[PDB]
């Protein structure tokens, strides 16, 4: 809460900016090569372990 | 149609005739209130498969 207290900036919480970029990572923007597509390819999903595990924890799905 | 005939009471498939009995069968249960109030909480529960059944067998979160 210090880093809160510290810093002007707080990014918002909650998993709700990993679905923002997954999508804002919006593909072929790697038009370079494919494998920097595969290195946002799966970097996009790695963002959204945090919003899955919580609805994973939580109930429902994951994925819903 | 000679169910219907038979008995000309349709009734609503499904949960609506089975978690419906189910209340009255516990409240049976609970109202004797002895040991064959377990069999009716059995039984009361044993209702509630189809529909969780129905619910395993749509895709959703049955006990929710």
């Amino acid at each position: 809460v210090k880093n809160a207290i510290d810093d002007g900036c707080v990014v918002p919480g909650a998993g709700a900016v990993e679905v923002a970029m997954a999508e804002a990572l919006i593909k072929h923007k790697p038009s370079v090569k494919g494998r920097a597509q595969l290195g946002v390819q799966a970097f996009a999903d790695a963002l959204l372990i945090i919003p899955k595990v919580l609805a994973q924890n939580s109930g429902f799905d994951l994925q819903e | 149609c000679r169910n219907v005939l038979l008995d000309p009471q349709l009734v609503p498939g499904g949960g609506a005739s089975e978690m419906a009995v189910a209340h009255a069968l516990t409240e049976k249960s609970k109202a004797m209130t002895g040991v064959e109030q377990w069999p009716y909480r059995a039984v009361a529960q044993a209702l509630e498969v189809i529909p969780r059944t129905l619910i395993q067998n749509c895709g959703a979160s049955t006990i929710r």
